[PDB]
């Protein structure tokens, strides 16, 4: 999921940027 | 945004540099 890949570790930058809205 | 665990803060932090603002967001979904 989100935190699962962003908090527990590091997610993809472009994917982390898609977090916008 | 280096690779060393991010979580909310880092997100909103990176998100603050990857998007700047424009009302960005980041949830568990």
């Amino acid at each position: 999921g989100i935190v699962e890949q962003c908090c527990t570790s590091i997610c993809s930058l472009y994917q982390l940027e898609n977090y916008c809205n | 945004f280096v690779n060393q665990h991010l979580c909310g803060s880092d997100l909103v932090e990176a998100l603050y540099l990857v998007c700047g603002e424009r009302g960005f967001f980041y949830t568990d979904k």
